[PDB]
């Protein structure tokens, strides 16, 4: 609910490059400034002879908004033999998938081809560039002597990547072994240390990988999408992998042991061709200290009352329990052909409520299929199926839908306010848009009546002007508020108190404030956050036995409050929001005797 | 609140009334019976969409016996039977095909047989009364190939269904789209592997009988595929030789109006499959409603000749000649805020209902 | 250019007997096709009667050509292939040739069948 | 029905050139390659050359080079094998053929004798 979608930072790249195809954040251990990583897989590079090679750009944030390419590769195609190219970087889609762990940037080119030593051919093996410190190396775990379709020749390594907290890289290569797919994971230290630019095939010692199986598993694409998290309680992040065509294209998600690759879990979709496993993610969404599993199935068709199938998209959600079992629920999308669940991007605890939150894309939904991103808050019982905030693309299609939400990354605080932010790509228009999270104010609003017992006989005080005696009671209220991140010390609140307003307009209101003979009052309050409740007291009285519709009714005492939103802003103009899971409309009853 | 049934000359033979106009008020309901009465001896348009990747070589050669024999068998089920023909392989992009200059030239490793260049979808023969042309279109058909086993079946089907002016589908006909294969098909999201992230817009993209957006647009989803097949009144018949048949069979519940059968290992039943599939399709009557009217909901139940009742799109079974199926249509209004179309799936005639609201 | 070896060149048969002959190759004839593991072998067998053009019997080292009697069975893989004739007839007295098409086309030596007497 | 019709017998002297024709009928000539095979008088078959009528570009065996040329006359659905500088070892029957598996064909063969 607290994401600022009114003043996002907009970035753009070269036309036709699909700038914004893949997004992540770059956060060096000691730069004191953060950058965004935005891919552009079809970008025209300055490399000698490479067309639409693809690039990854480092984008700034403070001051201006400009992006510059990272020189992972500043050369052309190497030769194998005189007038016989070793490799083909043309249309390699470099920047198609980008991930970063603080300083370490892993950027892949899934469509890279090479000839292999044995004979001339063009195998889509796939390569990645890993940058750390001041050195960059080429990593290509499938570029080996195990070639052709029954080997790793068609691997497309780097198609989907992630990082393991153990400083390992997890690469999904869905084309291995006749598209059975293979996961390969290795150590950063091994990749960087065992590097030689004159060697095409490099062996590593601490490498883990899946293995080829029977033909019945062909065309499953294992390693289509990957994610990590601890699913067995060993302290070692395990490997989560989507396999969209598994089990007769029901789609499956596999979890492999992050230490020895033994299989741990098998999640199977229910509907054929829903493409279950398209996108997978893991996070603790309920505060149980166990990673939970989030699986998209973007083509899922939901049957209506007459059995009619509506293609909407589905996300399967399951919580991990200590016993080793999972508790499964389901979340459906909202719009037809929007492909809800195409991207799952954990936001971390974006609203700072103690639970992690998740953004789920539906890239072809909304007016003109601009694309929609739905934000679902977490809670102790699992992900809340009801979205609290909806984001939409702000650009028209030029040749294809902007596909806003196609790829997203959250849980990184860029504006340094304690509330993690979110980057959303919209590659169809060559753009990327950064949303920042607003501070959240929780308000303790008190309301009391002294005495709550009131009548027409107990006249206790006199009115101003003419000293008529009336039955008097006091109405008190007070406010305290605070947040968890960076908020202005002085909060500006507007409060209005109404007496006996809960009735048909035109009816007589029985309770009035004696200073003005009015059933309503408002005040301008300045409240220091984290301080004392600021209280006020007004004296109310009942109309006498001459001005009424009845004598015995409940009296509603109603308090409404809101933020000013004019002075309520930080140095960048970012305004706080009241917690949307709490009321700002409260009441008490007093009773007439 | 009322229902008006026009007494004007009707322009439908199977579906009547083909036009209904009703008046609703919030909280109101109204209903009527819609009659569906299938004809015997239909004009029939049968288009052969054939998988021509290398594994199909030994089945394709058997299509040379289909023209005249099938025409004779259909003489007892139809009045006017036409044949058409086209073929498909896959998307002509890496990694689905080789892109090496020397391999693409031959498109296979077999130097005995000449393989044709790979293609997405090509239209070969427009639907025609001429049986000889069908047999000739088949006789000169060469075999192609690819690297990946799955095929671009659904992509070719959409173009075959949508490009009406090129295929030559008649409005005055039962439109049959026969898909011949042995392997499973690619799904909409499989194309990411080839670098194709552009959605299929569901339009017609043929030039000189060649589908030219096959390398830039992804495969259609099943949702899109069924939508277009129903909208264009096409009854799909799948003919699958391999164990993959079961893959197709179990997708039938997701593709209303579709039927599938098996091709024998000898491919000796190519004509029997078509005739039997036709006979089963003609006896299955079900309807769906396209409801774009906001605040209005429909509840339709099929009332069968045998006394059973089957709700929604379930419809009635074992329908014959001189046999009416009645559909009980109730419209209920929840709120104030156009028309909706109620049609039998696989039929050329539809009923349009106009829903007025006095608010 | 793949060398084919065919043997024996002189095969003695009698009607009703099971007759076998073999062809071996200097390299694998198994290539990549439309199927994953089920690769095709680029090998075919022909029957040539004296004074006649040769006729195709078997292709891909398995599938029979239409019109071929169901007694001609080809089988094998890699570099070692065979042809077996079940219940050989007196009308099968022809010279058989194997031909590979993995790369440059070439034929084997030829196996001649003659009746035992 | 696919047919291949070849020219009749030729009696040539050493060093002379012979043009052996093969006329195709019953099919789309320009969509298939045509192969030439040599059958020496008493030996097995040896593949000589193929001509891909789609492009007009020939391919020859490593041994059958230089003296052998292949050309097309697509206007009459026919192809030619031209053998230059005939030697005595060229005495053979030369066959034309279609090698498509489901639609093959061999011609009757042309007998060439060299003095
Ligand atoms: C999630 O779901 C996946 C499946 O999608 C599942 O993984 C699969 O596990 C099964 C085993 O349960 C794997 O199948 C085989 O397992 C044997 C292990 O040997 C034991 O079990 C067999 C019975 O299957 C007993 O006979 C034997 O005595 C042991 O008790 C492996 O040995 C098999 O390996 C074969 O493939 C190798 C490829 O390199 C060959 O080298 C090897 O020789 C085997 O080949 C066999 O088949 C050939 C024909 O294809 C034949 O020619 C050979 O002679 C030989 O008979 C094989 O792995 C299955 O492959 C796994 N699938 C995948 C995709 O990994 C997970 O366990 C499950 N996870 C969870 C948590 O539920
Ligand atoms: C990258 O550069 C290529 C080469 O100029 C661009 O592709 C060309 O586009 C023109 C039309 O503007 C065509 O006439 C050429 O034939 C195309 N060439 C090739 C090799 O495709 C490409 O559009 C550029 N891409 C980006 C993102 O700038
Ligand atoms: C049906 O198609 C066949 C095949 O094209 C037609 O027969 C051809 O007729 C032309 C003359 O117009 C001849 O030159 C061809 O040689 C014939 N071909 C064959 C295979 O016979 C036939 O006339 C067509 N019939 C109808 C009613 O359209
Ligand atoms: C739906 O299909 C039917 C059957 O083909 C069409 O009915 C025929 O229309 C033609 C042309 O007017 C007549 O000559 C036939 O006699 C009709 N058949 C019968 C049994 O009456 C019908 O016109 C088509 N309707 C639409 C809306 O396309
Ligand atoms: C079509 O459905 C309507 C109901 O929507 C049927 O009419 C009802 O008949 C029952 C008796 O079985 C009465 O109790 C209801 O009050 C009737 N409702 C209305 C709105 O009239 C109607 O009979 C059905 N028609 C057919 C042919 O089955
Ligand atoms: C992987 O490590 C776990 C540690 O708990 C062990 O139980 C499991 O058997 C190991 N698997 C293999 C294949 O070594
Ligand atoms: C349609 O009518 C049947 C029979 O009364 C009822 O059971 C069903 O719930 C109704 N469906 C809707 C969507 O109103
Ligand atoms: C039902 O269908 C079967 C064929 O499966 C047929 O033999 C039978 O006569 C049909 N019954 C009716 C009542 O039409
Ligand atoms: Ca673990
Ligand atoms: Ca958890
Ligand atoms: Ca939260
Ligand atoms: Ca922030
Ligand atoms: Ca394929
Ligand atoms: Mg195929």
């Amino acid at each position: 609910f607290n994401l600022d979608v009114d003043s996002p930072a907009e970035y753009s790249g070269p036309e036709g490059s699909y700038f914004g195809f893949a997004v992540d954040f770059f956060v060096p251990s000691a730069s004191s400034r953060m950058f965004l990583l935005v891919g552009a897989p079809k970008a025209n590079t300055t490399q000698p002879g490479i067309v639409e090679g693809g690039q990854v750009l480092k984008c700034d944030w403070s001051s201006t908004r400009r992006c510059q390419p990272i020189e992972f590769d500043a050369t052309g195609n190497r030769d194998y033999a005189k007038d016989d190219p070793l490799e083909f970087k043309s249309h390699q889609w470099f920047g198609a998938s980008v991930r970063s762990k603080q300083d370490k940037i892993l950027a892949c080119a899934p469509l890279y081809h090479w000839r292999t030593e044995m004979k001339q051919e063009r195998e889509p093996v796939g390569t990645c560039f890993l940058q750390d410190g001041t050195k960059t190396v080429e990593y290509a775990p499938c570029r080996s002597q195990d070639i052709d379709a029954d080997g790793q020749g068609f691997c497309q390594g780097g198609f989907s990547i992630d990082f393991t907290k153990a400083d390992r890289v997890l690469l999904g290569g869905p084309g291995s072994f006749y598209w059975q797919g293979q996961l390969i994971s290795d150590q950063v230290a091994e990749i960087v240390s065992k590097y030689d630019p004159n060697v095409y095939s490099i062996k590593y010692n601490n490498q883990l990988a899946t293995r080829t199986a029977q033909a019945i598993f062909d065309d499953s694409y294992l390693g289509y999408s990957v994610a990590v998290g601890d699913f067995n309680g060993d302290g070692i992040d395990d490997f989560v992998s989507g396999v969209p065509r598994a089990a007769r294209t029901l789609g499956m998600v596999y979890i492999y042991d992050g230490k020895n690759m033994s299989s741990l879990y098998n999640f199977t979709g229910e509907q054929m061709a829903a493409y279950f496993g398209f996108s997978v993610a893991a996070t603790d969404i309920n505060g149980d200290d166990y990673a939970d599993v989030f699986i998209g199935a973007p083509l899922f068709m939901d049957r209506g009352s007459d059995g009619k199938l509506q293609e909407v998209g589905q996300v399967s959600v399951s919580l991990q329990r200590a016993s080793g079992d999972f508790q499964t629920t389901k979340l459906n999308g909202f719009e037809v052909f929007a492909r809800f669940g195409s991207a799952i991007a954990p936001l971390g605890d974006l609203d700072q409520d103690g639970f992690n939150d998740i953004a789920i894309a539906a890239p072809y939904g909304g007016e003109d299929k601009k694309g929609i991103v739905y934000i679902f808050n977490g809670r102790s019982t699992g992900l809340n199926a009801v979205p609290s905030q909806i984001l939409e693309g702000q650009w028209a299609a030029r040749s294809m839908p902007p596909s806003f939400g196609y790829s997203m990354k959250g849980a990184t605080d860029i504006d340094k306010n304690g509330y993690p932010d979110l980057i959303v790509g919209a590659f169809g228009v060559d753009r990327a848009i950064l949303y920042r999270a607003r501070p959240v104010i929780t308000v303790n609003a008190g309301l009391e009546v002294y005495p709550s017992i009131l009548n027409q006989d107990n006249k206790t005080c006199s009115l101003p002007g003419t000293a008529l005696k009336v039955s008097c009671f006091n109405v008190r209220f007070c406010l305290k508020a605070d947040g968890k991140g960076v908020l202005p010390r002085k909060l500006n609140f507007q409060v209005e108190l109404l007496l006996d307003k809960l009735k048909q307009k035109g009816a007589i209101r029985r309770a009035l404030f004696l200073y003005s003979r009015s059933p309503s009052h408002s005040k301008n309050m300045t409240i220091s956050r984290g301080g004392l409740m600021q209280c006020e007291e007004l004296i109310a009285y009942l109309r006498d036995e001459s001005e009424f519709r009845d004598k015995l009714t409940p009296i509603t005492i109603f308090m409404e409050y809101r933020l000013d939103y004019r002075t309520a802003a930080d140095t960048t103009g970012l305004q706080p929001i009241l917690n949307q899971f709490t009321p700002a409309n409260i009441s008490r009853q007093a009773h007439i005797l | 609140v009322h229902v008006i049934i026009p007494t004007e000359n009707e322009i439908n033979t199977q579906v009547t009334p083909g036009e209904v106009s009703i008046q609703l008020r919030p909280g109101a309901e109204a209903n009527f019976m819609l009659k569906v009465h299938p004809l015997k001896k239909y004009p029939v348009d049968l288009y052969y969409l054939v998988d021509v990747s290398a594994s199909m070589h030994n089945n394709i050669e058997k299509l040379n016996s289909v023209g005249n024999d099938l025409s004779r068998k259909m003489a007892f089920f139809s009045r006017d039977f036409r044949l058409g023909f086209g073929s498909y392989v896959d998307k002509t992009v890496s990694p689905y095909i080789s892109i090496h200059p020397e391999r693409i030239h031959n498109q296979c490793s077999d130097y005995n047989l000449d393989c044709m260049p790979p293609h997405g979808y090509i239209h070969v023969l427009s639907l025609t009364e001429n049986i000889t042309e069908f047999e000739k279109a088949v006789h000169r058909q060469k075999i192609s190939g690819n690297i990946d086993t799955p095929e671009g079946g659904f992509d070719a089907m959409l173009q075959a269904a949508v490009c009406e002016s090129h295929i030559g589908w008649r409005k005055e006909a039962k439109r049959l789209l026969l898909v011949m294969t042995d392997q499973t098909s690619h799904l909409a999201l499989d194309s990411k592997l080839a670098g194709i992230v552009v959605p299929n817009d569901g339009n017609c993209h043929l030039k000189n009988n060649v589908y030219v957006k096959s390398t830039t647009m992804e495969h259609p989803s099943l949702g899109q595929l069924s939508e277009k097949l129903i909208d264009n009144n096409i009854n799909v018949i799948f003919a699958v030789q391999g164990k993959q048949f079961h893959w197709y069979k179990d997708l039938l519940p997701l593709l209303p109006g579709t039927i599938a059968g098996e091709i024998e290992s000898k491919a000796a039943n190519l004509n029997n499959l078509v005739v039997e599939a036709y006979q089963k399709l003609i006896s299955e009557v079900k309807v769906q409603v396209e409801n774009q009217v906001q605040g209005i909901y429909f509840n339709i139940t099929a009332i069968c000749p045998d006394g059973s009742r089957k709700p929604g799109m379930e419809g009635c079974r074992n329908v014959t000649s001189n046999d009416e199926v009645l559909f009980n249509v109730t419209v209920t209004m929840k709120k104030c805020d156009n028309y909706a179309i109620i049609k039998p799936i696989g039929f050329n005639e539809t009923a349009k209902i106009h829903i007025h609201r006095n608010c | 250019d793949i060398v084919m070896t065919q043997s024996p060149s002189s095969l003695a048969v009698s009607a009703g007997e099971k007759v076998t002959m073999s062809c071996k190759s200097s390299q694998s004839l198994l290539g990549r096709g439309d199927l994953g593991r089920l690769k095709k072998n680029a090998l075919a067998w022909y029957q040539q009667k004296p004074g006649q053009s040769p006729r195709l019997l078997i292709y891909w080292a398995s599938t029979r050509e239409s019109g071929v009697p169901d007694r001609f069975t080809g089988s094998g893989s890699g570099t070692d292939f065979t042809l077996t004739i079940s219940s050989v007839q007196a009308e099968d007295l022809a010279v058989y040739y194997c031909k590979q098409s993995y790369n440059l086309l070439s034929f084997g030596a030829g196996t001649k069948l003659e009746l035992k007497a | 029905q696919i047919q291949l019709v070849q020219s009749g017998p030729e009696l040539k002297k050493p060093g002379e050139t012979v043009k052996i024709s093969c006329k195709a009928s019953g099919y789309t000539f320009t969509d298939y390659s045509m192969h030439w095979v040599k059958q020496a008088p008493g030996k097995g078959l040896k593949w000589v050359a193929r001509i891909n009528t789609e492009t007009g570009e020939p391919t020859f065996a490593d041994d059958f080079r230089g003296r052998f040329a292949v050309s097309l006359e697509t206007s009459a659905s026919t192809a030619y094998l031209q053998i230059n500088n005939l030697k005595n070892e060229d005495t053979a029957t030369y066959f034309c053929a279609i090698f498509y598996y489901g639609r093959d064909s061999w011609g009757q063969g042309t007998t060439l004798t060299v003095s």
